[PDB]
DNA sequence: ATCAATATCCACCTGCAGATACTACCAAAAGTGTATTTGGAAACTGCTCCATCAAAAGGCATGTTCAGCTGGATTCCAGCTGAACATGCCTTTTGATGGAGCAGTTTCCAAATACACTTTTGGTAGTATCTGCAGGTGGATATTGAT
DNA sequence: ATCAATATCCACCTGCAGATACTACCAAAAGTGTATTTGGAAACTGCTCCATCAAAAGGCATGTTCAGCTGGAATCCAGCTGAACATGCCTTTTGATGGAGCAGTTTCCAAATACACTTTTGGTAGTATCTGCAGGTGGATATTGAT
């Protein structure tokens, strides 16, 4: 039988129900959102891999991800995204 | 210091602006599906014969084409206004495409 | 240069009613000056800050800065170690005190608040989706 | 008794799946422990940002369901997102209403 | 066969595409130019799509081939898979 | 005395500066400006010589290209003088603004 | 602390850069514009160069940092290493 | 300095000597050619890796390289480059 | 290409100016290296037709 | 049509910085052989999605007319840019010193990988089902154009 | 300013296509626990290149003047585009049919990997050497601009 197609539909729906607790979403809009997530993921991962290559390291760490975020996102997006990532990493390692 | 702390006729150009608003409000596709499909098939046929297309493939091509042409027309309109005109002419298309880097 | 002054005090970096400087875009609270100024009895005329007053005093000439600082260090022979220090204090606009960061980071449960306030892990957190609460379900 | 990693970090996006995609994607020979956590955090942040803007655009249009037109309006009306997605075409998103000043009648 | 078909991009369709771009007055000779530039763009994209397709040893052109051929020219396209 | 009509020396200069490959900005002022700009992202920075040379090369290439586009937009409007609106149009079409 | 330093890009230098671009007559107000655009370009490149440098935990900005910061903006540069 | 900096100087000089027998080359021009070779190499390699990821393959083969050459180079260049590559491979395997 | 451009200039050695003149004078090579800056390469000599005298 | 005045290039010498070899030499990196796993190639097969036909009906494209308004050409005029001097200043160099910073070596130690289980979670079909929204209609409203 | 004629928007209503939803269910995969290996962090060191001065030399930048040519405004006029109407034609929708091509399943075997050893080789350094070229000097002359 035909295989399964993993996607980001359920997590996007969770985030939406958090920000706007009573608005739905279409299906073409959810397709746009999956494509957006994949594109941004690929961009950040490619930049982090380039960084790790330049410095003769063989490991991608949170430092590479943070520098890639600083390189890729413009302006205040970078500040807020760095805040979020740092907070999440700190909470994860505190447990 | 500061301390500041007899049949009705519309005048030429009216229906143009009405259409501009109408088509900048909408989101549909502005070309007919069948002629565009035939055009795509002719081109791909002179590239590699005996081809087949999913429907979503031709739909993607149509969306990309229309987005491209709308952007080109915006740039053309700026280049027309720059020379103190209202009418767009082919030289404006050529200038916009040359500055974008698509031709030279 | 028809600029406008900042919307925050240059000293404490907070908001309020400011006495402003005309030359530079700095603005200060009234108690955040040296010495603090009475909001009622404010001297009208041209108010300049400490830095711009230092500049206009030296006429924006630093050869004269050489001159006056050499003479100053020659005079303060009693405390020669604190000579240059005692000369720089007169070129700075006032500040408020904030601990150096090599002191705050000895204790990891201590975090600087929003306006430079103390927080010690007993602060719950500000409520973010309680901006979402004013909207509510 | 087995918690997830995204629940241990306090996220909605999956940390295990992002970790796997980083591993099998040919990006580096090794992948740290906090790289997927950081990446999931920033992905969730950007998602929430654009979704909030699009939901506002949907509300002021008297609707109760987000469509690609609302995503296009939200993206093109913000400066940072328009910088981030400047070379992206959204399928069936339309354009921004804009008529040049010299064209309007006077 | 499938010859001609470039005049199938009629003049009203180009006028609509211009109205969506904000144009108020249109010349008489821009229809030829628009047909030329559309043909050029289409050839440049279809060549790459067919290259991908035939590398995969297929006979059907998938939508992913099109979005790849577009992405490789700085014309990323959201909403069709990927 | 012997004078040249306006524009003659301009064409001479165009040919002369298109025949050459040397740099056109002075090195010391550009170096000072680069250091002052970088003074805002991090204090106490050091630069290699080749870093500043690369920056000068890239900047000059960028400005020459921009001036070509600007001259195009000026000839479009039946003019010979380039004006700031020409620069603004060339940068808007390019996508920089 | 360096100040102004932007008027060091004199008017004759900009006239030379224009002559190499083929310009025959120059206005009076383009010098301000050129200084503005040069400053913008330089900030955009130097920010990325410094980012690379400080990720490598160095204090000296290498030429490779500059060519990387340039390559990441579609301004590839040959002849300086790489 | 113990570290060695491998480059393409000697190979570019061999190519030059067979193409133009009595023409030298400057050092700056040699650096230009070095950057050119590295740039084109990483372009082709990145495209090959991408179109091997698309097809759920693990090996980079002659086919991936040929398709990357066809995708990256313009018409006549791509035709001649494909000719050269196939000639080299068939001479290699029959050796 | 660059060696031909150099010999046409009556020189014996290739300099970056010759590489630039060779790249920018070809069509497909110029399309392959359109977004590339070559150090000390200069530009291609051309003046617009309306700027010329008379 | 003539001619002085520049500015450019053609011809020749020369001192020198850069290109060209050679030995050393030396890691050090590539080629040779071999045992092993595994990923990609063949063959089969089901089924899904594409191409072809068909018809019919209405919405869109086409051709024509008429007139208004826009684009282009001509004149003029003022003011703004360029060309040529005459000072003066600030860039270039090149020589030397100080010294911070970066690259190489050794430990070691913390962290990421590999493997086996086991429960959870996210996805697909089937089927379901509400419900938001698109289509149709009328009524009010704002705007346009000629008096 | 008036008024009449159109196009757009708002309010109401209705059917239905799409979004929320289990349930099975279920299969894939993520989290947990050990043992191992290896890559990255820390201290030390030396030597390299970057900053900071100094001191002329002269080549470029700055300010002034003058005039001429170009950009901008005003007029006029033809011609070309738009707006509207009638006509037909061809796109879109619904529906069925054949059937080719794609995706999954099993087998299996040709090839890429991992290790260990030996041999070129190509890269840095002197180390030396030499010559192609950048700079300087004279003279021919091609072009410009005023007569
Ligand atoms: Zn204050
Ligand atoms: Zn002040």
């Amino acid at each position: 039988k035909r295989s399964r197609k993993e996607s980001y539909s359920v997590y996007v729906y969770k985030v939406l129900k958090q920000v706007h607790p009573d608005t739905g979403i279409s299906s073409k809009a959810m397709g746009i959102m999956n494509s957006f997530v994949n594109d941004i993921f690929e961009r950040i991962a490619g930049e982090a891999s380039r960084l790790a290559h330049y410095n003769k390291r063989s490991t991608i760490t949170s430092r590479e991800i943070q520098t890639a975020v600083r390189l890729l996102l413009p302006g205040e997006l970078a500040k807020h995204a760095v805040s979020e990532g740092t907070k999440a990493v700190t909470k994860y390692t505190s447990a | 210091a500061r301390t500041k702390q007899k049949p009705h006729r519309y005048r030429p150009g009216t229906v143009a602006l009405r259409e501009i608003r109408r088509y900048q409000k909408s989101t549909e596709l502005l070309i007919r599906k069948l002629p565009f499909q035939r055009l795509v098939r002719e081109i791909a046929q002179d590239f590699k014969t005996d081809l087949r297309f999913q429907s979503s493939a031709v739909m993607a091509l149509q969306e990309a084409c229309e987005a491209y042409l709308v952007g080109l027309f915006e740039d053309t309109n700026l280049c027309a206004i720059h020379a103190k005109r209202v009418t767009i002419m082919p030289k404006d298309i050529q200038l916009a495409r040359r500055i974008r880097g698509e031709r030279a | 240069i028809d600029f406008e002054n900042e919307d925050f005090c240059s000293a404490c970096n907070q908001s309020g009613s400011f006495l402003c400087c005309d030359t530079c875009p700095k603005s200060f609270h009234f108690l955040c000056l040296d010495p603090p100024i009475d909001p009622n009895n404010l001297p009208k005329g041209d108010w300049h800050c400490n830095e711009c007053k230092f500049k206009i005093f030296i006429n924006n000439s630093m050869a004269t800065l050489k001159k006056i600082e050499s003479n100053f260090i020659k005079q303060n022979n009693n405390v020669k170690i604190f000579a240059k220090l005692l000369f720089n204090i007169d070129s700075h606009n006032p500040k408020q005190f904030q601990l150096p960061n090599y002191i705050k980071e000895t204790f990891p449960a201590v975090k600087t608040g929003s306006r430079g306030q103390y927080s010690d892990e007993n602060d719950k957190i500000p409520l973010t989706d309680r901006q979402l609460f004013n909207t509510s379900y | 008794k087995a918690k997830t990693r995204s629940s241990r970090a306090g996220l909605q996006f999956p940390v295990g799946r992002v970790h796997r995609l980083l591993r099998k994607g040919n990006y580096s020979e090794r992948v740290g422990a906090g790289a997927p956590v950081y990446l999931a955090a920033v992905l969730e942040y950007l998602t929430a940002e654009i979704l909030e803007l699009a939901g506002n655009a949907a509300r002021d249009n008297k609707k109760t369901r987000i469509i690609p037109r609302h995503l296009q309006l939200a993206i093109r009306n913000d400066e940072e997102l328009n910088k981030l997605l400047g070379r992206v075409t959204i399928a069936q998103g339309g354009v921004l209403p804009n008529i040049q000043a010299v064209l309007l009648p006077k | 066969v499938l010859r001609d078909n470039i005049q199938g991009i009629t003049k009203p369709a180009i006028r609509r595409l211009a109205r969506r771009g904000g144009v108020k007055r249109i010349s008489g000779l821009i229809y030829e130019e628009t047909r030329g530039v559309l043909k050029v763009f289409l050839e440049n994209v279809i060549r790459d799509a067919v290259t991908y397709t035939e590398h995969a040893k297929r006979k059907t052109v998938t939508a992913m081939d099109v979005v790849y051929a577009l992405k490789r020219q700085g014309r990323t396209l959201y909403g069709f898979g990927g």
